[PDB]
């Protein structure tokens, strides 16, 4: 077996392997996410709709659970193997509990792996960061983020990946109690948040959310250029009729 | 106390080639060339054995070896690697013998040998094999002509060479020769192939042929050797 | 005994170019019938048939996991398997559990994939081989089997004559054995087609 | 000869012309030792050792570098002590496992091949380094005789009348060839050990010293011990005042 | 240059502990202080954006009942050794049935010091050190103590002690108000007072934790109301 | 190419844009190192084994200083290079044929033992872990119906049997010898076998060396118990070559 | 620098540089010194504080019930050696029902502590060792370095600045063997008193003392239990 | 040791794994090859390098293969690499249809392998396979379906798409040129020799420098084959005998 020591210290006190993976977390498809009240969403920005591609087989959203979903961004492989070990985590931890999985619990589970991976011989860190989505049965709805470094931590509404510092700096000057007080409007920020950001054209968004109770949604490319219409041209009663 | 070495030797290079598997087949290209020729009747095989000295026992050592009673071989480049490959192809063709009780099929145990050279290229601690095989065998009724170089990638042949002035032996074959030719027909063109490159005074001990015909494989004799020398036989 | 459990009978006849192979069809568990519909002979590809008795689980695992193999052997080889080849296949699963071996006595039958030649043979829990040019059974009634076969079996038959020795023998072997019946069914093989008829037995 | 560009830095390499500099850097560890000599009498084999006081304030016994691999084998050694300590641990198990296996005392010339070939593993891989010491084996029985065998960090191994290890290998040599052991008795060659050592040891650079003897032969029935001290005692009188002349 | 991670410099210091001390200082800064009436811990959040839940981001972490622990560095890292320790002294109690001291504790975590290395070694094997400092703060036989683990698995008890970027001039500040005779109340004063100082952003009630544990009261994380209590006198 | 170098091809056995192994060449001039030449000959009814055996020191007792060893009792050999390596070499061929006598019934046949140790230094070959032995084995006996036989193993892997060979410093200088009197080659008797030996190390290393300066092993279809002449046995030949 | 990082490479000079450097570890370390009159093995030791309001580090570790020991350089390494020497002595009572030799303790560290040094990947402990102990051949004093070499000593002391205690040790080593406890402990205090800056000297918060002899088993003093020993000693230095 | 260890599975300063990065270089120099996706059926066309006259070729093809029942691929990079990433497909193929005793689901053959070779490149020290996959076949879940993989244990189902050489100039063009939704296995084929003739540096590009292979439905049983010398030709006459008719128009 392997023993290399892969991810190592640096003379200032850094982990470049994990840098670098942060770094591929960047050259990734944006992702943002935000959290509501009785519907969480997250949008998957830069979809390259190349058309003679196939939906299906590529949508950055995934769910873990029947409580659980999420979205990442950044090495397409990595988040396979990840969303795959959450999934098998998810169905153990009803084997030796009986209840299920929880918000947090699943998240934690996911950092302390690629935690681990940042600190054992032989491997090499996973690069990706991930949004992970639920509501806590019998509790509030709740976001949580997780990047290679392994931290995690709950977000009200973020984004990771391409230029998700924008996205970031927007989403901060957009969250609030009345803005997507309803889940109509809780879906709108995501939607403005992503196009402030996301190329022309609508058809490289791939939205999607979980109700409160009820399983989860992948929005279709229809109910897509409607609220992509509703706001449209709402962009333009207060853009185009006042400016 | 010794450890091992998990990291592969062998590695892609900007320019997207595999350097070591290259670096391979130049030991290839530089070893004593061989030729095999399929008659549509058998096989032949034939390389240069040129032994320094007259010192040296020609018999001792043989590069034409029998894998099973109806397979072949002859290499072009290290010796030593050949060696290995020959038991592992030998133990390859026992193993498929005893679960199926049908000798092996001349192509599966090329493609399993195959997998041996490939594994060579991948494996921590080692380096691929310098060597380049001709598989020959009669296995249904057709005859069957075979080689697998270091990546560990093979192909069938009606004939052809490898060695050195393997691209010359080629080419002449390319055109000296061609299929319906008999039995002692192709051993006389591969033999000639040989001398178009062959410096020197080619003997009955400067060389070593094999033959594979639907009947079991076999090497000639000094004797049938001196032979088909004297240009026929 | 293990091999008694579910009971069952199996058997395989040698015409001139063309072969038979039957089953009873009860699966039972000691006294009870459970279904009357239980497969004990499965396509190892055309022309080729192989029929398990025995323990219930290992005929279904032995077969599956010689599908398994089988599918694999003619993706690499660029054929179709050959009986002989079929039989040393089996012969080989079932001795690599030489120690803790399933309980199943094969029965194979089948023609040539390129050749006329009819074969068929049987083995050991173990793997052991028999080939034979009349017949070989299996299962609960061996005996009886035996009893007719040596007594029904022509040297040469046509299709139609070996259909009639076959089912003949199954039919009478298996009612006089209580755990095997049910029900028979019958394959035969012709290098042009495959008849499968269930025949008339008893239900009890 | 400056021969050292990545050539030198693995067991398993070899320069461009033949060599394994790893073990060569191990023996140099080992000409920087002190000295130590073995010589094979009529009835035994004698030891004896240059131990250089390293501090004042060390007990006399200290960094012993002589020791006992079984009872009837003794060890000198020279060069990193370290290494050399656990090469008589393995000496005395490969001893011990013997007697288990065979059932009876190890000869000398097997315990020596066989440690011996303990060192040359560690001379093959990147994996580990070469011990950087060597040692003689010395052993004397009625039915093998007197013994004297001495391995280096390469793995080699070989039988003598007399030989030295260490700072002065040579210098010791010139003066082991002055005697003529193989019609001498053990206790007159301790005289003579001490002698070589006084000699060959630089009153200069080096400050002062410690001599060690080991015994065995006719004379200790086998068994090899330390030299009585009072033999030791006429036997460095006997150097010192041999030294004024 | 590359090396090995179990190479010692020509000072006779193993890089890769060192290269961690050094993340220690980019860390956010803590500090715990130990009275005779209790021992309290501090730590700045040092929330980086408006849209993460300030509570998402626990710096200071329960052991156990009588035991409390504040970090600093790369907090991912942290996570293990908080677990190995609470693992710790659950199998003192399941084994002798009464509480771990509080230095018996922090021992058992410095143990896993300098475990790591390359050849040689298991495949669930560390491949360098954690780039984490400790405080552990508790109560036990021996009354109230607090005690500092950095990486190079060294660790102590202290007074009063303070660990991450601000760390030099925290201490500095520490040095000037320690009283061996001061109280639990005076000692959490001083840690907003100083950590206040020290943090880049305005001392928030919500971008700070606290927490203490006393002779009598089981380890207690303050709540958004009682840091405005406390905080009220800035 | 034209001795041209990539990576670590200089360090590590792997390969060299020309497709060669520095390491394994490096491995033979590892051989020379101990400055000796040793030669063995094939006659019709035995094989010799001859080699230097410079004892410098009188320090040493000289019946300890050998290149000479017996593997079985019918198979004698020669190292040639570094010494550990060598004994090394020795115990593995030891063990290999005590092996495969248990195993299968029979002495192992020279042909086999040296392809065998041959096999094993191929992996030293092939892995990087390890370096080649620098070192060279030459193996005789007498064979069931192949008579008296004489082979020799690389540290690169490769193995043959000989008429006669050579190994060590003078290695080319003794293969140019023996070849030429291999041609004139009168009748390979015991004497003789012995005799063109003697003269071909003494004269690439132009020496006429006393009894004690050489070494002299021998297995005889009529004795295959691989033997060392004595030190007055070996003088006998010696002055034997002197009378004329 | 080709060869200063790896354990199995020796320098063309004979020497192997990782051992060197772990060897300063101990150099670094706070000043130890031990020895021993004919009745006791004395260990003493200065302890360093990081700031003020930190405690001062342990210097004296108790092994077993005849023997204890003061450590210099990496402190996990302490612990390492430490718990081996524990099991080592503990297995001794469990299998022979008696305390370990304490040389043969001192030859199993030795044989401990050699095997990294040899192999690649692996690194020399990085302490230093002073041992004492008393078994049925009296007390003892030993020293044991990151190379796996170690020492039987007279007295001695290890760390920084130990130069000085080294040289007041082997100025009255012929007074030790006849000196009674308290004398031998002075010896002890004095010579570490050696080791620092002229203004400044042995308080009870810096100074550990460590006693094992035929007389007492291994005991450690600390705090205010030093004081007896620091009174009574002239603040005469020399 | 540690100084001959390349470190093929490392993060770049950027952030990439440039051993993955250039086992891509070796592909796209490799045989193109491609498929596209009908509603009646599916294929690959690869650009057969073993052209030579000399060889003998006793394969059903050179470049594809069948896993399982109801699929089959194709290869573009190292040949070796390639024979032990498909003998693998068949093992995971077999393994599912042992446990549930049902034909795979086509993706979930294709998410397995690519588990592998993602594992390659995360921990190991390995080198990863220098290989790129085009899988083609039927399910009852999706009927058919094309993929691909990467050696990066990437991949995607793609309506139509190529790998290997100039697996650019193919791509836009069908890009451009695929009737999206409305696809017969012979407006497929269609685009194929069109496509080929273009990227391939062949001039009236020969039966030989080419392979063909289709999968379809067909009364139950699923049907893969490869075209036979003259079935081939139909389409490479039909392709010219049909372009100088294209030019009558301009
Ligand atoms: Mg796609
Ligand atoms: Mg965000
Ligand atoms: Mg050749
Ligand atoms: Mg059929
Ligand atoms: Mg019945
Ligand atoms: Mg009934
Ligand atoms: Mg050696
Ligand atoms: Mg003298
Ligand atoms: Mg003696
Ligand atoms: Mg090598």
């Amino acid at each position: 077996s392997y023993d290399r020591a892969i991810t190592v210290f640096s003379p200032d006190g850094h982990l470049f392997q994990v840098e670098y993976a942060q770094e591929a977390v960047k050259k990734g498809s944006t992702a943002v996410g935000v959290r509501g009240r009785d519907i969480v969403v997250l949008g998957v920005e830069k979809k390259s709709v190349a058309k003679l591609q196939d939906e299906r087989t590529v949508r950055k959203i995934c769910a873990l659970d029947d409580n659980v979903c999420m979205a990442f961004a950044g090495l397409t492989a990595d988040a396979r193997i990840v969303i795959n070990r959450a999934r098998v985590e998810c169905q153990s931890h009803r084997l030796t509990v009986e209840d299920p999985v929880t918000v947090e619990y699943i998240t934690r589970y996911i950092a302390s792996l690629k935690q681990r991976y940042t600190q054992s011989n032989g491997r090499r860190p996973f690069g990706i960061s991930a949004l992970i989505v639920g509501f806590d049965f019998d509790g509030t709805p709740r976001l949580y983020q997780t990047d290679p470094s392994g931290t995690y931590h709950a977000w009200k509404a973020n984004a990771i990946g391409r230029g998700a510092k924008s996205v970031r700096e927007f989403l901060e000057k957009n969250y609030t109690d009345e803005a997507i007080e309803t889940d109509d409007l809780t879906i709108k920020l995501v939607i403005k948040a992503l196009l402030e950001v996301v190329q022309s054209g609508g058809k490289n968004i791939e939205l999607a959310v979980m109700r409160r109770d009820q399983s989860l949604k992948i929005l279709n490319p229809e109910e897509i250029e409607k609220y992509v219409a509703e706001i449209e041209k709402e962009k333009e009663e207060n853009e185009k009729k006042k400016q | 106390a010794e450890r091992g070495y998990s990291f592969s030797l062998t590695t892609f290079s900007p320019s997207g080639k595999l350097v070591q598997i290259e670096y391979a087949l130049a030991a290839v290209a530089g070893g004593a060339p061989s030729v095999g020729i399929k008659a549509a009747n058998g096989v032949v095989l034939a390389t240069e054995k040129k032994q320094k000295s007259i010192l040296y026992d020609e018999r001792s050592v043989h590069k034409v070896e029998p894998i099973t009673k109806h397979i072949g071989l002859v290499y072009s480049g290290m010796g030593p690697d050949y060696r290995v490959l020959v038991h592992r192809a030998r133990k390859l063709a026992q193993q498929y013998y005893l679960v199926y009780q049908e000798p092996i099929p001349t192509a599966q145990l090329v493609q399993r040998v195959a997998s041996v050279m490939q594994e060579y290229t991948q494996s921590g601690g080692v380096r691929p094999f310098g060597v380049s095989l001709l598989i020959c065998g009669w296995n249904e009724g057709r005859p069957y002509l075979f080689q697998s170089d270091p990546s560990g990638a093979y192909f069938a042949w009606k004939a052809t060479a490898m060695g050195k002035n393997y691209v010359n032996g080629k080419t002449f074959l390319e055109k000296r020769y061609n299929e319906d030719l008999e039995l002692e027909d192709a051993i006389h063109t591969a033999i000639l192939t040989l001398k178009e490159s062959f410096e020197g005074q080619m003997t009955e001990d400067n060389i070593e042929v094999g033959i594979c015909n639907e009947a079991g494989f076999r090497r000639l004799t000094p004797t049938e050797v001196k032979d088909y020398l004297a240009a026929i036989a | 005994s293990i091999m008694s459990y579910n009971g069952g009978a199996v058997m395989a006849m040698k015409g001139k170019n063309c072969v038979a192979i039957a089953a009873d069809r009860r699966f039972g568990i000691q006294a009870q019938l459970v279904t009357t519909d239980f497969q004990k002979i499965f396509p190892m590809g055309d022309r080729l048939y192989i029929g398990l008795a025995g323990l219930a689980t290992d005929v279904q695992t032995v077969a599956q996991r010689l599908k398994f193999r089988l599918n694999l052997y003619e993706l690499k080889e660029g054929r179709q398997i050959k009986p002989y080849t079929l039989m040393s296949m089996v012969a080989n699963l079932l001795y690599e559990k030489r120690f803790g071996p399933y309980y199943t006595e094969p029965v194979i039958a089948g023609l040539d994939p390129k050749t006329f030649k009819p074969f068929i043979c049987s083995l050991d829990l173990i793997g052991c081989p028999m080939v034979t040019d009349d017949f070989v059974v299996s299962g609960t009634c061996a005996e009886q089997m035996y009893g007719m076969c040596e007594s029904l079996w022509e040297p040469n038959m046509d299709p139609d004559h070996l259909f009639e020795t076959i089912s003949q023998a199954m039919l009478n072997a298996v009612d006089r054995d209580a755990v095997s019946g049910m029900g028979v069914i019958v394959h035969i093989i012709e290098k042009d087609k495959i008849t499968t008829r269930t025949l008339k037995a008893r239900m009890d | 000869s400056s021969i050292g560009t990545g050539y030198d830095l693995s067991a398993s390499t070899f320069s461009p012309d033949g060599r394994v500099f790893q073990v060569e850097y191990a023996m140099k560890a080992v000409e920087n030792s002190s000295t130590a000599i073995g010589i094979r009498c009529k009835d035994g084999v004698v030891f004896g050792v240059e131990k250089l006081v390293l501090s004042k304030l060390y007990e006399e016994g200290s960094n012993k570098r002589l020791f006992n691999v079984d009872r009837h084998v003794g060890m000198a050694v020279a060069g990193l002590l370290a290494d050399a300590r656990s090469l008589a641990d393995i000496a005395r198990e490969e001893a011990s496992n013997f007697r288990s296996n065979f059932g009876y005392n190890i000869p000398l010339k097997h315990l020596a091949d066989r440690v011996a070939m303990y060192v040359h593993a560690y001379t093959l891989y990147s994996a580990v380094r070469p011990f950087g010491c060597s040692f003689m084996l010395g052993s004397y029985s009625v039915n093998d005789g007197a013994q004297l065998y001495m391995i280096d960090p390469s793995g080699v191994s070989y039988g003598y009348w007399g030989c030295a290890i260490g700072k002065a290998r040579q210098a010791a040599k010139t003066e082991i060839e002055k005697l003529q052991m193989k019609e001498m008795t053990c206790r007159d060659i301790v005289k003579e050990v001490a002698k070589i050592i006084y000699i060959v040891h630089d009153e200069v650079k080096d400050k002062a010293f410690e001599l060690e003897l080991s015994w065995v032969g006719e004379l200790t029935n086998g068994r090899h011990e330390i030299v009585p001290k009072d033999i030791r005692e006429e036997a460095e009188k006997y150097a010192k005042e041999s030294l004024k002349e | 240059y590359d090396r090995g991670v179990n190479t010692f410099s020509p000072e006779g210091r193993l890089f890769q502990v060192e290269y961690d001390i050094e993340a220690i200082k980019l860390g956010s800064t803590a500090i715990g202080i130990q009275t005779s009436e209790g021992v309290c811990l501090a730590v700045e959040k040092r929330i980086t954006s408006p849209l993460m839940e300030p509570s998402s981001i626990e710096k200071i972490v329960e052991i156990d009942a009588h035991i409390g622990c504040a970090m600093s560095g790369l907090i991912a890292d942290a996570k293990t050794l908080i677990d190995k320790a609470r693992v710790e002294t659950q199998n003192h109690w399941f084994t002798y049935n009464e509480t771990m001291t509080v230095e018996s504790v922090t021992q058992a975590v410095s143990n896993l010091a300098l475990q790591f290395g390359e050849e040689d070694a298991d495949p669930g094997a560390m491949s360098r050190p954690f780039g984490v400092a400790l405080l552990f703060g508790g109560v036990d036989e021996k009354g109230p103590q607090l005690f500092h683990m950095d990486p190079s698995g060294t660790f102590v008890q202290c007074d009063a002690r303070a660990i991450g970027s601000a760390s030099e001039g925290a201490q500095s500040s520490l040095q000037e108000l320690y009283h061996k005779s001061m109280t639990l109340k005076e000692a959490i004063k001083s840690s907003l007072i100083i950590l206040k100082q020290v943090m880049e952003e305005k001392l928030n009630a919500t971008n700070i934790e606290l927490a203490t544990v006393q002779p009598g009261q089981n380890f207690h994380m303050f709540t958004k109301e009682e840091l405005e209590e406390v905080i009220k006198d800035i | 190419s034209r001795g041209s170098s990539a990576g670590f091809d200089r360090h590590i056995t792997i390969f060299s844009p020309e497709g060669r192994l520095y390491q394994v060449e490096y491995a033979f001039k590892a051989i020379n190192q101990g400055g000796l030449t040793s030669v063995a000959v094939r006659g019709k009814d035995c094989a010799v084994i001859v080699t230097q055996k410079k004892v410098p020191d009188k320090l040493l007792d000289s019946s300890t200083v050998t290149h000479l060893f017996k593997i079985t009792e019918n198979i004698g050999c020669v190292m040639t290079g570094m010494t550990a390596d060598s004994r090394s070499q020795v115990q593995r061929a030891r063990y290999e044929a005590a092996n495969w006598k248990y195993k299968y019934g029979y002495e192992i046949p020279v042909d086999m033992l040296c392809k065998r140790i041959a096999d094993i230094s191929q992996v030293y070959t092939q892995n990087a872990e390890m370096r080649p032995l620098g070192c060279c084995m030459i193996l005789i006996g007498i064979d069931e119906e192949q008579g008296p036989q004489v082979y020799k193993c690389d540290p690169a892997g490769y193995y043959c049997g000989f008429k006669a060979t050579a190994a060590g410093v003078k290695q080319t200088e003794s293969t140019s010898f023996l070849e030429k009197k291999v041609k004139k080659k009168f009748d390979w008797t015991f004497e003789q076998t012995v005799e063109t030996a003697i003269t071909c190390l003494s004269t690439v290393l132009s020496i006429d060396f006393k009894p004690s300066e050489i070494e002299v092993g021998v297995v005889t279809v009529e004795n295959p118990k691989f033997r060392i002449l004595t030190e007055a046995e070996i003088d006998a030949h010696l002055v034997a070559l002197a009378e004329r | 620098n080709q060869y200063d990082n790896d354990v199995t490479v020796w320098s063309p000079q004979g020497r192997i540089h990782q051992i060197e450097y772990a060897m300063e570890a101990v150099k670094q370390g706070s000043a130890t010194v031990g020895l021993k009159s004919k009745t006791h093995a004395v260990l003493v030791a200065l302890k360093r504080a990081q700031s003020e309001l930190a405690a001062h580090q342990k210097k004296i570790l108790h092994v077993d019930n005849h023997i204890g020991i003061s450590i210099a350089g990496l402190t996990a390494d302490a612990r390492l050696l430490c718990n081996f020497m524990r099991q080592e002595c503990l297995d001794s009572r469990f299998v022979f029902d008696r305390p370990l030799p304490v040389s043969r303790l001192v030859s199993l560290i030795g044989s401990k502590t050699q095997i990294p040094t040899q192999r690649y990947g692996r690194r020399p402990y990085g302490v230093g060792l002073l041992i004492a102990g008393y078994d049925d051949m009296g007390p003892h004093i030993f020293q044991t370095c990151p190379s796996a070499n170690y020492f039987d000593c007279r007295a001695m002391s290890i760390g920084a600045r130990s130069q000085s205690a080294r040289t007041y040790l082997e100025r009255h080593m012929s007074e030790f063997m006849e000196c009674n406890l308290n004398e031998l402990v002075k010896h002890g205090l004095r010579a570490l008193r050696e080791t620092l800056p002229a203004e400044q000297d042995l308080t009870t918060k810096n100074v550990s003392i460590g006693i094992v002899g035929k007389d007492l088993e291994f005991t450690i003093y600390d705090d205010d239990d030093v004081s007896p020993f620091l009174e009574g000693l002239e603040e005469r230095p020399q | 040791s540690r100084r001959y260890d390349s470190r093929t599975t490392i993060f770049s300063p950027e952030g990439r794994l440039y051993q993955v990065e250039y086992a891509m270089e070796a592909i796209g120099h490799a045989g193109t090859c491609l498929g596209i996706l009908a509603n009646d059926g599916v294929l690959l066309a690869a650009e057969r390098r073993n052209i030579h006259k000399l060889l003998d070729e006793v394969f059903f093809s050179e470049k594809i293969y069948k896993l399982n029942e109801d699929m089959a691929c194709s290869v573009a990079g190292i040949t070796s690499d390639a024979n032990v990433l498909t003998n693998e497909l068949r093992l995971i193929a077999q393994r599912y249809l042992l446990q549930y005793q049902e034909p795979i689901p086509c993706e979930q053959l294709v998410t397995a392998l690519c588990d592998i070779k993602q594992a390659y490149t995360q921990f190991g020290g390995k080198r990863p396979f220098g290989v790129s996959l085009l899988y083609i076949g039927w399910d009852k879940h999706y009927g058919f379906q094309l993929y691909q993989s990467d050696p990066s244990g990437n991949y995607g189902g793609w309506k139509a798409t190529c790998i290997g050489n100039n697996s650019a100039a193919a791509v836009s063009m069908l890009k451009q040129d695929y009737k999206e939704g409305e696809m017969t296995l012979k407006s497929a084929l269609a685009l194929a020799i069109k496509v080929l003739n273009k990227t391939m540096d062949v001039s009236k590009l020969s039966a030989e420098k080419v392979e063909i292979a289709t999968l379809t439905r067909e009364n139950g049983k699923t049907v893969i084959r490869v075209l036979k010398q003259k079935e081939v030709e139909q389409l490479i006459k039909k392709h010219e005998e049909e372009e100088a008719k294209a030019e009558r128009e301009k």
